[PDB]
């Protein structure tokens, strides 16, 4: 056995961070790489927190299915995981104009000035802290069942819109709305979200009480600003329901 | 959602009555054949995925319009939705075969099923005959029956739970139809 | 998933509304007084 | 209502699946247990005047400032609603054991409580007073079973770990 | 993976729960299954050498076409790799058989399974051909006990309702 | 039914836009390409009848194990079954011969095609051992122009390609 | 730049499929449809200084109050930012060519053109006017072949319904 | 997330065996001293709402200064979380005890944690102490050795649990530090 001294790199994990000069360079780059990891145990911390009032007593509930059939269940999280490479992969004006978007959105639904200080710093906590109210209050497209023929208009009337921001400036597709990536990912993407359908419209008569209320309130709080904008609020919940928060493509 | 023991306290708290042994002795008999149970929620699963393909050729070859174009089971998608929904009505069933009694089946499966299945344009007919494949298949699994298949179990009286799951997709053709 | 007029195919709310449940209950007292 | 049987069947509901085994096993393990949380039943259900009976006055014992005018336990129907609300308490525990998990509590006596007792102004420490007396006024082999009494008091301080 | 304790221990820390009597009741049934089921779970393991070479050449046998060019049991090694593919899954009934639940078999076998076995032609219903033989090779009072057989057959015909 | 003209009119309905110059220099191409796609029509269309039948009889010479009992060809009844399910495949690539586009096959014979025949015992196969036979057997003055044979090859192996 | 290639592959990667016959086909229309918009692009490209000159001019005789102090054009570095505007949507609508469609223009000259003339309160009916002499002043078997001139017309006019 | 039974088949699959004879030894003995690993956790859950004051107010009283102005448990907000913290930390490890493995304790409790308390300010040191008082509370509540509470047993030993939980909170400990 020869005597193999240890790396000159592997002492380079045992100094002291000295600021003139270099040594601040990599200061700065390893103190900020585990910033982005505290954001994700902030951003998660809030995540499961909301989740937790979706199952209320330990039994799990209706809305929190993730799959029907046999394969249904496996195959949610390939289109997840593979559209969370999808999101990361956005441009500059793309991703710090969906941060300014969430600081005008979440500091007008923080009742605390840590709060707002804790969505102002790390925008990651700020995206899902929007997110993870409108799980826990039902004020989603995807939870709101319009009560009219006209509302069913009303609703596709805005999402319209919504859909017109998952397209470029001259009308070629963004990378965000997209519901495939596989040789029949996209047609099992279609069979998911009719399950989901279902038990929207399979709420307790207790429970559609409470998100008719909601989504007004969810639509006048964000997106109004004027009298008429929070008449159609007031008078059709699922035509506010169906106002997006602009930093999504869809 | 219930179960058989959250059966006999809501028909108490209605009256306040505190549950004494006048109607624990029912309890006393549910646990005692409560083997039989889960020695017969294993007979359902263990051959479940050949069970609706029992039903649906049982349902062609009764009647044979589904092939045509205009009968419902047409497509390879409108095939495959009456194969997904086969299944799905005899998973509940078997929760409420375990569960004791079938509140769990009346509030995430009929919660609306009778007004998808007219708003769509769902033969009734055959979907009660869907059913009616599927309660005779049980008896022949729950009683070891099976033509092509024998099962070994505790030899016994235990005829009582078959009548028992015979009572629920009375409930679910009594839902649809 | 979207609304019912674009990019979506079969029909959805299979859910009484509250219209809906108004015309049951008149029926029912209508049956009652004939 | 949850149980070993409500837990299993709603979970499993969510991935899309049949009962598995594990899902089957828990509940073989539920007639393990069935004879103790049985068995605790009939005696609480068959005396339950004189439990109830020694679970209010250990709210005054400790607290007689109760019965002071502008407070809780004036009147007499204040105090007569009282002996009736420990009861509700102790006839939740009746049903708690029955279903044998978190049922009945979870719904009918801890959620939002913290909002009804507080805006009426009832002392919330009293009514803990009352269900930390019977869960240590019980002896092991006279009460019951010396197994069933493992139960019995493994629900109150719950109850006692809720209000709190 | 999804286990007999996994599941309910989780489905407490979804809530934000502390375990309780629901929760606790779950893990005493496996003792009194884990007792009887872990009789069979070694026997699968000293014979494991001849279950191999009992299905897997029953299965070429009966469904004889494959060993024609053109197909992917065309040459010698490449059967090899479908003799392997029994000692592959079989292996994870055993390791099913002593975590109470599914889970193993779950991740480890069938989320992904169908994909590859779509695209590289490789016939699933040539699989369920050995599988389904060895559950019915399954000689309960020669080979094992009795619960244990009914805890073998099940874990074996969850193969079959999934590889299908 | 996804086309030529409906992957551009759905393409301006979505950007909220009039008919710009892009989405008519497409449809020019529906003009040229379609006058091939459209005169192969009539060679499928009117020898539908013998189509079906050399590939249903490759079927039965290539795997020659389903007229056995047990398997998926049991009878008569099923073989002619068989037969018949040729016949809607070409069917479709007749539409699509005629539409433009891939429109009639994936929301026909490829929407939920692979959960339907994994249920029932049908190997993919079987069914792309007609289909691919079929594909080059064609020689291209004889059946079509040359040009045509272009057009019925690549929408003949699309139906292979997706349901292996 | 949306353009006859750009947007099919985006609506088939939006679907994850392959490239279909239908994007194939849609490419065979841009083959014939180029030899016509092509002919008007270097055409343009190499008299575009007199155009813009005849076409610059042709908003200040038309509008003369711009040269009114306080105005848009009121001094000569004002009036040289105007005929150099011309310029650059002559070349914009010279690249909407080249591309296949209204992509250059609705990227770099219509996006936000709104704002940028309302602040700066220039007035759009003089760009729509000197726009729309160019549009008119167009000979149809002398400046450039007949589907050339069908091609080079109908982006002059697409701008013209941008702004306004 | 593991346990101890799948902690064994992922050691028994990394070098891709069976189970024989001598992987369930601390198996089949798992399941011995488990009918004590529920009458172990039972008693920590039956006084964590007790716990968790009598190990915030120790942690207040050893180091005043936390209560000062400018202290990271100053205003009443910082108090209720700080209660909370407390109330989670004992909750995951409540969980491993009853798992038998720290899998659970660093994916959903302790993974990013030290780095989350980094960008907030919580102070390491004070964390600690509050930690390790819920330590020498669990294992003086598991041997049955607290002060103000005697609970009925079964007699025998249990120093092996309280060896256990001792092994998982100073996982947490060093997590942070
Ligand atoms: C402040 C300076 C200060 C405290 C606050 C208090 C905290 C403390 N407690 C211990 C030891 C235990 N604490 C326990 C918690 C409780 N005891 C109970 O009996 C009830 C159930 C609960 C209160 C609701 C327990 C059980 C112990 C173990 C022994 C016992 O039987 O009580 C310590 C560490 C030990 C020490 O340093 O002496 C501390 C700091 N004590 C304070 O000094
Ligand atoms: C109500 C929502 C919820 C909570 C709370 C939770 O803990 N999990 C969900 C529902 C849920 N799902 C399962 C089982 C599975 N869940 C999934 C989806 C996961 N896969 C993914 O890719 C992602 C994104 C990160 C998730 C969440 C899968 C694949 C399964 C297993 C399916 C299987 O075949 O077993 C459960 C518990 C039941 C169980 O079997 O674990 C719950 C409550
Ligand atoms: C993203 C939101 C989209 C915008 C904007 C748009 O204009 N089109 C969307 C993207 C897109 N999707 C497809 C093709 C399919 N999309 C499918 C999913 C839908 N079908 C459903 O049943 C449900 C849930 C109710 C949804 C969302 C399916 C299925 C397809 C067909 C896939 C295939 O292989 O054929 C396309 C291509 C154009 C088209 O409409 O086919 C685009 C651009
Ligand atoms: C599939 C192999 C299953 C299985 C299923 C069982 N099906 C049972 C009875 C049954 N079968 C049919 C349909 C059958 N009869 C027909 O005339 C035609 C074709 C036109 C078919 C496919 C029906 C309608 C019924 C209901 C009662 C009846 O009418 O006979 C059955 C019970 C009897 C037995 O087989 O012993 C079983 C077990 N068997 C299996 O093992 C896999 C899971
Ligand atoms: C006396 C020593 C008690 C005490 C009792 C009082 N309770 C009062 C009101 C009240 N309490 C409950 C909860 C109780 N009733 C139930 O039905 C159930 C379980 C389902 C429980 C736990 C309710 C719902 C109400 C309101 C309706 C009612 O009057 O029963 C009360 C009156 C307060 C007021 O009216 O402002 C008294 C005096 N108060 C005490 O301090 C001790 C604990
Ligand atoms: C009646 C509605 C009109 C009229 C119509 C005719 N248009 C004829 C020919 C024509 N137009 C275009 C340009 C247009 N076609 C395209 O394919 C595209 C882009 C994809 C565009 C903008 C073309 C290319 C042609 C064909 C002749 C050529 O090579 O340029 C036409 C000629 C006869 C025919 O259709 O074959 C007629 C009658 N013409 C009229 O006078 C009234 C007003
Ligand atoms: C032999 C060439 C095949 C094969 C064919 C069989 N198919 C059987 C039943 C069946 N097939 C389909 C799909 C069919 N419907 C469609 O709409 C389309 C195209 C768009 C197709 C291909 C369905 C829905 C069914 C069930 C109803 C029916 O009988 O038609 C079948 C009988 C199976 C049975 O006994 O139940 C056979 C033999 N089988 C093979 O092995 C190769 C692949
Ligand atoms: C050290 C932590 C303790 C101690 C522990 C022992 N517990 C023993 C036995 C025991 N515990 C229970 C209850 C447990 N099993 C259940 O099924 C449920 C509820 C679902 C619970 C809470 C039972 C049933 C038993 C068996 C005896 C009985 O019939 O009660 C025990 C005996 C040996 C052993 O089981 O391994 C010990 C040593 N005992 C102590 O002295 C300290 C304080
Ligand atoms: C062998 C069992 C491994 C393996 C080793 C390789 N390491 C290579 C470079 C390298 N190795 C170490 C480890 C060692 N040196 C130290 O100073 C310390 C402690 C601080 C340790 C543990 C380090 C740090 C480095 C990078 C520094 C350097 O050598 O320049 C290496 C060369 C790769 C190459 O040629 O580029 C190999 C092959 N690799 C393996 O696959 C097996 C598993
Ligand atoms: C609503 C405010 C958003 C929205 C979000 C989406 N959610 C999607 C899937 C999904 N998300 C959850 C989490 C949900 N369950 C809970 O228990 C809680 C709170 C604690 C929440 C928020 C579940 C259970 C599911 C279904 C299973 C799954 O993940 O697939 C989703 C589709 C993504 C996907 O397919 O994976 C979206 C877009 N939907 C909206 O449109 C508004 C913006
Ligand atoms: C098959 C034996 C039936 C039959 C079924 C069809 N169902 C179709 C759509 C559909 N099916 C269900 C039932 C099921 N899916 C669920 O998610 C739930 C509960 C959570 C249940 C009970 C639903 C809800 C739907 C609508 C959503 C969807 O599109 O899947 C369907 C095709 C409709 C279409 O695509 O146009 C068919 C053919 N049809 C029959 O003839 C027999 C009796
Ligand atoms: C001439 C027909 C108009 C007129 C125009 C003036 N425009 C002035 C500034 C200006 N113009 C544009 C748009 C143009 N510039 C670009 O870079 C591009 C795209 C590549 C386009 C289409 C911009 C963005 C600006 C502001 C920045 C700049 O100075 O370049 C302008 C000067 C304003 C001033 O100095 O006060 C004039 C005078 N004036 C006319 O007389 C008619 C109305
Ligand atoms: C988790 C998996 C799991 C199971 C599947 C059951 C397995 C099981 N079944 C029975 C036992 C039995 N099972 C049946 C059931 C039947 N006998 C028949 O003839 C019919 C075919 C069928 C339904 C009527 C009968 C009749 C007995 C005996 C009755 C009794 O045990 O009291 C017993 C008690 C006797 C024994 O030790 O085997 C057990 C443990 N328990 C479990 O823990
Ligand atoms: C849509 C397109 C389309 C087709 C191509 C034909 C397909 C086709 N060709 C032949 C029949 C034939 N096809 C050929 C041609 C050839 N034989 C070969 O082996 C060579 C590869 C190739 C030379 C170019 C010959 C020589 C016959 C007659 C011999 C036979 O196949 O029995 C037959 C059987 C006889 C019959 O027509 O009934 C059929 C169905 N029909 C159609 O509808």
């Amino acid at each position: 056995v020869t005597g193999a001294v240890s790396s000159v790199n592997m002492r380079r994990f045992q100094r002291v961070p000295k600021v003139s000069g270099f040594s601040a360079k990599v200061t700065k780059k390893n103190v900020n790489k585990a910033l982005d990891k505290a954001d994700m145990f902030f951003a998660k911390s809030v995540t499961m927190e909301g989740k937790a009032a979706a199952i209320p007593y330990g039994v799990y509930g209706i809305q929190c299915m993730e799959g029907s059939a046999k394969g249904m269940a496996h195959e949610k999280r390939a289109m997840a995981l593979s559209a969370a490479f999808r999101m990361n992969q956005r441009s500059a004006a793309e991703k710090t104009g969906a941060m300014y978007e969430n600081r005008r959105l979440a500091l007008i639904l923080a009742q605390n000035d840590h709060q707002e200080k804790q969505y102002i710093k790390y925008p990651k906590l700020a995206a899902a802290a929007l997110m993870a109210s409108t799980e826990v209050t039902r004020a989603c497209q995807r939870y709101a069942v319009p009560e009219s023929i006209e509302e069913e208009f009303l609703a596709a009337s805005v999402d319209k819109v919504n859909k017109m921001r998952g397209t470029t400036a001259s009308g070629v597709y963004k990378s965000s709305c997209v519901e495939g990536n596989a040789k029949g990912q996209a047609e099992q993407a279609r069979v998911a979200a009719l399950a989901v359908a279902f038990r929207s419209a399979q709420k307790s008569a207790s429970q559609f009480a409470a998100e008719r209320y909601a989504q007004s309130k969810y639509g006048r709080d964000l997106f109004s600003s004027t009298h008429f904008e929070e008449g159609y609020a007031n008078t059709y919940p699922a035509m506010a329901a169906a106002k997006r928060a602009s930093s999504y493509g869809y | 959602m219930l179960d058989a023991f959250s059966r006999v306290v809501v028909n108490s708290d209605a009256k306040a009555a505190y549950v004494g042994g006048s109607d624990l002795q029912a309890l006393k008999s549910f646990i005692a054949d409560g083997n039989k149970r889960l020695d017969a929620v294993n007979s359902i699963v263990s051959n479940a995925s050949c069970m609706v393909s029992d039903a649906v050729s049982g349902m062609i070859c009764e009647n044979p319009g589904l092939i045509s174009p205009g009968g419902n089971c047409y497509t390879n998608r409108r095939m495959a939705a009456c194969l997904r929904d086969g299944e799905i009505i005899l998973r509940y069933v078997s929760y409420a075969l375990l569960a004791g009694d079938a509140s769990v089946l009346e509030d995430r499966c009929l919660n609306g099923l009778k007004e998808t299945y007219i708003a769509l344009g769902v033969p009734t007919n055959s979907s009660i005959r869907a059913v009616s494949i599927m309660k005779a298949q049980a008896v022949a699994f729950i009683t070891n029956t099976a033509t092509e298949r024998k099962m070994s179990f505790a030899a016994g009286d235990c005829t009582s739970l078959a009548s028992e799951v015979a009572s629920y997709f009375d409930r679910v053709g009594a839902a649809i139809s | 998933q979207t609304g019912l007029v674009n990019s979506k195919f079969s029909a959805r709310m299979a859910k009484k509304t509250a219209k809906q449940t108004k015309n049951k209950v008149d029926e029912y007292m209508a049956r009652s007084v004939q | 209502m949850k149980s070993v049987i409500t837990t299993v069947v709603s979970a499993a509901d969510a991935a899309g699946r049949f009962p598995s085994n594990s899902d089957l096993e828990s509940i073989q393990g539920n007639i393990q247990r069935s004879a103790a949380r049985l068995e605790a039943a009939e005696k609480l259900a068959g005396n339950h005047e004189a439990v109830v009976k020694e679970a209010g006055d250990a709210c005054f014992a400790k607290y007689a400032y109760l019965k002071n005018p502008g407070e809780a336990g004036e009147n007499q129907e204040k105090i007569n609603k009282c002996y009736r609300d420990v009861d509700h308490y102790m006839r939740l525990v009746n049903y708690c054991l029955v279903v044998g998990g978190t049922g009945p509590l979870d719904e009918w006596g801890i959620a939002g409580a913290r909002e009804v007792y507080r805006t009426l102004n009832l002392p919330t420490s009293a009514y803990v007073a009352s269900i930390a007396y019977t869960r240590d006024r019980l002896c092991v082999p006279r009460d019951m079973s010396a197994q069933a009494g493992v139960e019995f008091s493994a629900y109150l301080d719950y109850l006692i770990n809720a209000l709190s």
